[PDB]
């Protein structure tokens, strides 16, 4: 509902930081209203942890903390000719990601770029690595493979997690979507949420 | 720790 949104948005405004210069203020005004979807025991969890969402406008490997991952090419992103230098989003210990570069086919084909690096995140600071327990690996061995993306998706569990994890929050849809097609993720999401 | 989103 209305006020859970906007607690979700306070919460961002304290999690999500802007870049210096020139940017789409639009743009990253509209990335942190499809992240306060995400519910917000999350969010408030990547508060405490002191996790920020930096939004940039240039390449993620223009910020020094990235400077290392120049000319590397991502796991899962081999024979695609590309390397860091060319992704718009990372997420895990730290989450960044390029403005404008949100919908599928922008560089990426992630059903939304800042949930899915937000969910890497969530999984790995706030769930402790879930996506590499027990549990999940047997729903990943089960469903991994139905969303598509097999080479990546169905080999990565901490990406099938992520990807799974953008389906739930990003809308009624792409929720619905992730219902059909992978029943025991999503249970397993709506369980985490608890 | 580091990921990149679906190729
Ligand atoms: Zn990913």
């Amino acid at each position: 509902d209305s006020t859970t949104i906007q607690q979700n948005k306070d919460t961002l405004s304290q999690i999500v930081v802007f870049p210096t210069g020139n940017y789409d203020k639009n743009e990253a005004n509209a990335m942190v209203n499809r992240l306060a979807n995400i519910d917000g025991k999350y969010l408030n969890a990547l508060k405490q942890n002191n996790l920020k969402i930096k939004l940039l406008s240039g390449k993620l490997t223009d910020e020094k903390e990235y400077a290392y991952l120049k000319g590397v090419v991502p796991k899962g992103w081999e024979g695609t000719g590309k390397t860091w230098d060319d992704v718009p989003g990372l997420g895990g210990s730290t989450v960044a990601l390029r403005i404008g570069f949100s919908n599928k086919g922008k560089g990426h084909d992630a059903i939304n770029l800042e949930l899915h690096a937000t969910a890497h995140a969530i999984d790995h600071i706030v769930l402790n690595d879930i996506s590499k327990s027990a549990q999940f690996k047997q729903i990943f061995a089960k469903e991994g493979r139905s969303l598509g993306n097999v080479n990546f998706l169905g080999v990565y569990p901490e990406e099938f997690f992520a990807e799974s994890f953008a389906y739930y929050y990003l809308n009624q849809d792409t929720n619905s979507k992730l219902k059909s097609a992978c029943p025991q993720t999503y249970s397993f999401l709506q369980n985490l949420a608890k | 720790e580091v990921n990149p989103p679906v190729p």
